[PDB]
RNA sequence: CGAAGGUGUGCUGUGAGGCAUGCUGGAGGUAUCAGAAGUGCGAAUGCUGACAUAAGUAACGAUAAAGCGGGUGAAAAGCCC
């Protein structure tokens, strides 16, 4: 709506990311996603700041309502792949891509 | 620039330009370089008014 | 300025019986006559002009078994008020009311003071009213509930001055000191000298009238100008901003360190200047013998047993005092140090000591703005233009007092007219502890 | 504790001080031993007079010390990268079947 | 330059002719014993400082110069010109103040010190 | 004269701030930076003419600048020299050393 | 008072393609006829850039093992003590 937030350009392999947000996804706020502070993965607490800011987007600023706040849609789609090398054995180089993510949280209404 | 350069004369302007280097500009650069005297304009001129004497000095020995 | 707070249920339902009541806090002074009347902001006497005469000391303001002079009684109350703030806010977390707990801990420390300085405000009053009711000051008759004399004359003194006490330490929630003196202002100017705004004389400068009213606008003036810290650090030039970008180019230009800095040299008293002169010409003279302090009426000057002598002395003792002293034990500079792990990369960071000798030193024999500060606003009754032997040509507490309020109203606004504060750059820095 | 905040009390009550100590003697002294009333005029006043006679002397100020600082620069996390291509394949086969 | 001495130019000019000039004034020329040797004084004083002028005694300045001009420096270099348009609407105010008063303080006087 | 105003021309700012240059004037020495001139004889002769100071051994120390490792093209900051020039007498409280 | 291009759609020509039109877009583009081309791409172990695939797979660089308690910090198996 106008409650929403996301990131964008942060390393992290983004099929990992991708696997925890159907997991929480259309299961409300503050009920599902206490779920992510008890599990594995460092995944979970990395998408647990995008929800909870756009959380504090529709509580200060527009909205005060947070109860009446459910994460619709979530997901993340892939980020830049940014060059890099490893000397990999005998004098020749492969690359290494270094994985990124735009994790892309869409709260609207209950 | 002007009335300066065509004022001087050899005798004069020789013993007038130690003046202007030494304990003009010489205490003035140490002082403006570590703040305790750091006036920007004072620096741009006075270098460039010492200069001027040793030119004419080599150009026509003096004004 | 006049502000609520007060005890119990709103703050701002406080402010809408503040101004109101202040009518009632004028009242019980002037009139009322069962816990006294005299002495605290009532006159029992009309007009004005000097009651104590025949001494060169007596131009002063003089008196004869305590003194004649306008209303606000002893010297104890009033003084305490705001050194007790001071005092255990900086030096007692322990046996305090307060650890500093903000803007609510100065309003919260004024309260328990209040209590800590009213057993002082006693202790003159016991001298005071057992000699009063035999000269001048008897009021016109107190009922009396009680049926003693003893406790009785002391109280009655003491709790009209309590009221406009009480009042005066519930307005400090912005806490600063420069408080209590206001409050004090108000009182002596009210009464002390208009009637004949300086006597004339039909001399040189004694010959025309509302010739006071100029002096002591000036007086202000110096005051307001003196908050301007002293500043320069080594500062260099400013040459840099920056832009936001991701890959940076340039930053970093002007930078402020302090060692301290010459925080004013002339601060605190109020009143300082015209008794120091007063003191040692009298003592020489007449409580022992000999003769000597200002006389003529000419400008053939005169003004040689005191004025400047009075100067270097305490002047450089006081300027000093305030340097000095606190450094010794706890000081601000202390402040410097913490405020300036987030200055670190240019302008220097662990060294062997943050200064040394060189501040030290500085401090010391600076002087010269304690002087200008301390000199320039209290030589203006001193000399004033010739020597007469009518007030102000030598002593001038009056027009010292007065200066205090006038200050405030252009400063105290600015702070007032938001939720200021400044700052913010910092969550406290990581530690790298090494060497 | 502050020796700052002793200095302080002490300054307000030596100007007081001085004052009311020599006050109290300071009227204008002499032991005269009466005229008494051979007729004569007696009394005095002045022109108005200065209150009724208690003490009051005054004073006081404030905690001292005034301070400005100046902050700027701050906030950048920044990047800047690069790299460059690449060639190699070795021999060191020989590709003979006996 | 200037930054390295001060005191020396209006020295010259008044002990030329002042010091004659000095006896005279307010009618006295004449021995009460004998006067006069006022003159010797005042020529003395200025010998000896002209005679040890290397780094001249009375504050000096062969290492306290340093001392004395720099903390003069930095609190006479701000400017007091921005202060003074502020500081003049406070100035105005204070004066009225001074003459206003004496009408309250007799007022409240002539109603108090009587009780029935 | 025994030399001109540009062997004179040797002194262009001191180093009187933060570690061993504060601690290296106080406890020990005296120490500035002499442009790079690449000389002690006439270092030694210049606190000598100018000033008043006397000094006992002069040692003299190349400084080959330090890095500006955001580039652009070369970066890095000019070389200099540093020389203790060591106090012998003066015993100077910063900003004095002489000059008549 | 909405060009080119991009992206959907309709119509039309045997076709190469053309025309119209919604949306995006925010400025330039060009009936007609003739002349001239670095004139049409899917492959050349083509060339260049980007992004896939295998795959969240192999590996994470010595078989000289590390464990605990405080400290800092947003967070300590790795840092500091
Ligand atoms: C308007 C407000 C005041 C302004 C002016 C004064 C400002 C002073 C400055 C700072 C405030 C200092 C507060 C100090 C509080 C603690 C005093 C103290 O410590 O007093 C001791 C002495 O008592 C005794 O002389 C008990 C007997 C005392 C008899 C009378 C003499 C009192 C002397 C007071 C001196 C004060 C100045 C010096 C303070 C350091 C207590 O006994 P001790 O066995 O030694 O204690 C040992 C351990 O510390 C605790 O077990
Ligand atoms: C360099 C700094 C100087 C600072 C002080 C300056 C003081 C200036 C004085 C007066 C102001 C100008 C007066 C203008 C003329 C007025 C009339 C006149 O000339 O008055 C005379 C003034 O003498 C007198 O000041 C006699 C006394 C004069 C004493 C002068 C002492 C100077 C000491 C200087 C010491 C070194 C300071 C160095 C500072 C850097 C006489 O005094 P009257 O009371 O009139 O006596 C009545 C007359 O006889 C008949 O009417
Ligand atoms: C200098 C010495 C060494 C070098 C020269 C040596 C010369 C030879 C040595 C001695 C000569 C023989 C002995 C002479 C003794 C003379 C004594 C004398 O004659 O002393 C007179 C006062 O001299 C006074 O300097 C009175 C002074 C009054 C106070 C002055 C205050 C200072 C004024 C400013 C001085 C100059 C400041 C600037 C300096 C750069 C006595 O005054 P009477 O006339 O009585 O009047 C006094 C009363 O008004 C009425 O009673
Ligand atoms: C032949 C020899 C004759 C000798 C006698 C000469 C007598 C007349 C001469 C001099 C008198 C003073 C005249 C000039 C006054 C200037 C006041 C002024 O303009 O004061 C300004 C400051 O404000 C301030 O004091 C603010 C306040 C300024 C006004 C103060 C007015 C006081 C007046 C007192 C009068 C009392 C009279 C008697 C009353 C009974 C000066 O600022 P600047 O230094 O320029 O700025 C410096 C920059 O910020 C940084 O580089
Ligand atoms: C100025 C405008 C006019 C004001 C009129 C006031 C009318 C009553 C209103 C409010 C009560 C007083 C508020 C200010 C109290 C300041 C002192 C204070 O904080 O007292 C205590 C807190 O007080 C409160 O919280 C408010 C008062 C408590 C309830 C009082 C009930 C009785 C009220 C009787 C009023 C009678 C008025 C009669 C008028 C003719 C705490 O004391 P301490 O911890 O500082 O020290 C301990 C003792 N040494
Ligand atoms: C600026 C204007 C002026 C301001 C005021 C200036 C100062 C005041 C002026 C003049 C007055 C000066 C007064 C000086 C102090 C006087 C002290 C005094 O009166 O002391 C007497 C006070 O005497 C009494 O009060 C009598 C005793 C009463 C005791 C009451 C309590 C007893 C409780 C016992 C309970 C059981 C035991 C408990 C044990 C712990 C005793 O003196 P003395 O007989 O020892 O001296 C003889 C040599 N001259
Ligand atoms: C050591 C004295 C310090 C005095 C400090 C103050 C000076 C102020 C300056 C000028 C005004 C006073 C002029 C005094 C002239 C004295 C003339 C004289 O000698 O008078 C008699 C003597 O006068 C004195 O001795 C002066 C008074 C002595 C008692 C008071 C001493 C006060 C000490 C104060 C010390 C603290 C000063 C602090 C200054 C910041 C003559 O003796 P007599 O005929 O009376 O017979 C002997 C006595 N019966
Ligand atoms: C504020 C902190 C510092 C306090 C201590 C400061 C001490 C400073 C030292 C010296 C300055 C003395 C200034 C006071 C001079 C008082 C003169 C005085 O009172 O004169 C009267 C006479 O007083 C005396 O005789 C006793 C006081 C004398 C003090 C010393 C005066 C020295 C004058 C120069 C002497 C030259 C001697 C020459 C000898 C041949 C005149 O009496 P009258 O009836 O004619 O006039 C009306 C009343 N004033
Ligand atoms: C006030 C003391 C404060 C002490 C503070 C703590 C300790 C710090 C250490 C040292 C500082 C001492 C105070 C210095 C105050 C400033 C003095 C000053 O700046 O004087 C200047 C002006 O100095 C003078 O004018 C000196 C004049 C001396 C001769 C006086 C002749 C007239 C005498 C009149 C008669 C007096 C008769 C008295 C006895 C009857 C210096 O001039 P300048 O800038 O050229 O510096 C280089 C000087 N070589
Ligand atoms: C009515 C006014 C009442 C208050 C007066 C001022 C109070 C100031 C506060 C405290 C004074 C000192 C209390 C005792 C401290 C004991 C511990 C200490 O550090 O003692 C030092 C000695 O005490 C001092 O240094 C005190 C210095 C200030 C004293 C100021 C005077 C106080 C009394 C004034 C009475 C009135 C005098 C009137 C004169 C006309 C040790 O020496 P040090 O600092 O060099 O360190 C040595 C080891 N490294
Ligand atoms: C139980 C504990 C709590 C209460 C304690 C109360 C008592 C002690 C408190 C305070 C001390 C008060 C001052 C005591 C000494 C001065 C008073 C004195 O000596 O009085 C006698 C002398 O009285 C006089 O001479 C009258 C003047 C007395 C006040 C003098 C004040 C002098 C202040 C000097 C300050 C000096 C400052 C120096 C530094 C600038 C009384 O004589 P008498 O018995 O014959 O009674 C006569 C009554 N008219
Ligand atoms: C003890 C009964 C008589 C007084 C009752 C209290 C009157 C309060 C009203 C007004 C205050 C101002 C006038 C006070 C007159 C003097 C009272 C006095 O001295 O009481 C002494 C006794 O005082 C004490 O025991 C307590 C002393 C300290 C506390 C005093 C507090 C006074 C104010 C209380 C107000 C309470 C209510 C406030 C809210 C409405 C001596 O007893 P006595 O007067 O009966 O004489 C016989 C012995 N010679």
């Amino acid at each position: 709506m106008e409650t929403i937030a996301k990131h964008r350009h942060a390393r992290s392999s983004a099929q990992k990311v991708r696997l925890v947000a159907d997991l929480i996804r259309g299961k409300k706020v503050s009920q599902a996603l206490d779920i992510l502070t008890y599990t594995n993965k460092k995944a979970a607490v990395l998408v647990k700041k995008v929800l909870e800011s756009a959380i504090a987007n529709a509580e200060h600023n527009d909205g005060a309502d947070i109860d009446d706040l459910k994460v619709t849609k979530i997901f993340v789609d892939e980020g830049p792949s940014m060059k890099r090398i490893m000397p990999r054995a005998k004098g020749r180089a492969d690359r290494i891509l270094k994985r990124t993510s735009h994790i892309t949280v869409v709260v609207s209404d209950r | 620039m002007k009335a300066k350069e065509l004022r001087e004369k050899s005798v004069e302007e020789l013993n007038t330009e130690l003046l202007n280097l030494l304990r003009e500009q010489f205490n003035l650069r140490m002082q403006a370089a570590s703040g305790q005297l750091q006036q920007s304009h004072l620096l741009k001129q006075v270098r460039r008014d010492v200069a001027r004497v040793k030119t004419l000095l080599n150009e026509k020995a003096g004004a | 300025d006049f502000q609520s707070a007060k005890g119990g249920l709103g703050e701002l339902k406080r402010r809408l019986l503040f101004v109101i009541g202040a009518l009632i806090v004028f009242r019980i002074g002037s009139f009322i006559p069962i816990p006294g009347i005299d002495a605290a902001v009532l006159a029992k006497l009309l007009e004005q002009q000097r009651g104590t005469i025949i001494e060169m000391f007596n131009m002063f303001s003089g008196g004869a078994l305590s003194r004649a002079s306008i209303f606000a009684l002893g010297i104890m109350p009033y003084i305490s008020a705001s050194i007790i703030i001071q005092l255990l806010t900086v030096v007692h977390p322990t046996l305090a009311e307060i650890k500093k707990e903000g803007e609510s801990g100065r309003r919260k420390i004024s309260q328990y003071t209040r209590y800590g300085t009213l057993v002082l405000a006693i202790f003159q009053s016991i001298g005071i009213a057992t000699g009063l009711p035999n000269m001048p000051g008897m009021q016109g008759l107190v009922i009396n509930p009680g049926f003693a004399f003893y406790f009785t004359a002391v109280v009655s003194l003491v709790t009209g001055t309590m009221f406009l006490m009480w009042l005066g330490e519930q307005i400090t929630e912005r806490g600063i000191g420069n408080g209590i003196s206001i409050i004090i202002f108000a009182g002596i100017v009210a009464g002390l000298p208009p009637a004949i705004a300086h006597t004339i004389e039909q001399a040189r400068q004694g010959d025309l009238h509302f010739l006071v009213l100029l002096l002591v606008a000036v007086l202000v003036f110096a005051v307001t100008f003196f908050v301007v810290f002293v500043e320069r650090g080594q500062r260099r030039i400013v040459v840099n901003y920056a832009k936001r970008q991701q890959g940076r180019r340039v930053y970093a230009a002007q930078s402020t360190h302090l060692p301290l800095k010459v925080n004013m040299a002339g601060v605190i008293p109020a009143i300082f200047a015209s008794s120091i002169i007063l003191f040692p010409a009298t003592i020489a003279s007449w409580f022992g013998g000999g003769t000597g302090w200002n006389w003529l009426t000419t400008i053939s000057l005169y003004l040689q047993p005191g004025q400047p002598l009075y100067v270097l002395l305490y002047a450089s003792a006081i300027i000093f005092f305030c340097f000095f002293y606190t450094a010794l034990v706890f000081n601000p500079r202390e402040t410097a140090d913490n405020l300036k792990k987030s200055g670190a990369f240019v302008p220097g960071i662990r060294p062997g000591e943050q200064t040394a000798k060189y501040i030290d030193k500085v401090m010391t024999r600076l002087t010269l703005v304690g002087a200008l500060y301390i000199t320039f606003i209290c030589l203006i009754p001193e000399f004033m233009r010739d020597a007469m032997k009518v007030p102000f040509y030598f002593g001038g507490t009056s027009l010292l007092i007065v200066v205090v309020v006038i200050m405030d109203f252009m400063a105290q606004v600015q702070t007032l007219m938001m939720s200021s504060q400044y700052e913010s750059a910092l969550k406290k820095a990581n530690l790298k502890g090494y060497g | 504790g502050t020796r700052l905040a002793g200095i302080l009390f002490l300054l307000t009550v030596l100007t007081t001080v001085l004052v009311s100590g020599w006050v109290v003697l300071g009227w204008m002294e002499d032991a005269q031993r009466l005229p008494l009333s051979k007729l004569v005029l007696t009394g005095e006043r002045h022109y108005t007079r200065n209150d009724d006679i208690r003490q009051s002397i005054l004073a006081l100020g404030e905690p001292g010390t005034f301070m400005t600082q100046d902050v700027n620069i701050i906030q950048t996390q920044i990047e800047q990268r690069l790299q460059h291509a690449r060639l190699d394949k070795p021999g060191a086969r020989h590709p003979c079947w006996p | 330059r200037g930054l390295e001495a001060m005191k020396w130019v209006v020295v010259v000019a008044l002990l030329l002719v002042a010091i004659v000039g000095n006896y005279l004034y307010r009618d006295i020329m004449l021995p009460l014993r004998a006067l006069a040797v006022v003159i010797l004084i005042a020529a003395a004083g200025g010998v000896a400082l002209l005679t040890t002028k290397g780094k001249a005694t009375v504050a000096f300045a062969r290492e306290a110069r340093t001392e004395v001009r720099k903390v003069i420096w930095p609190t006479r270099q701000e400017t007091l010109h921005t202060t003074l348009i502020v500081a003049a609407v406070t100035a105005v105010m204070s004066l009225i103040l001074w003459g206003l008063d004496g009408i309250l303080v007799r007022l409240v006087s002539f109603i108090t010190g009587l009780r029935f | 004269m025994i030399r001109e105003e540009r062997l004179l021309k040797v002194l262009r700012a001191p180093h009187v701030s933060e570690k061993a240059s504060t601690a290296m004037e106080k406890s020990n020495t005296i120490v500035l930076k002499v442009a790079k001139d690449a000389t002690k004889a006439e270092i030694k002769a210049a606190v000598q003419k100018l000033f008043e100071v006397e000094v006992e051994v002069v040692n003299t120390l190349v400084v080959k600048g330090k890095v500006k490792r955001h580039g652009q093209r070369i970066g890095r900051r000019s070389d200099w020299k540093k020389a203790y020039v060591t106090l012998k007498e003066g015993q100077n409280l910063d900003f004095v050393g002489g000059a008549e």
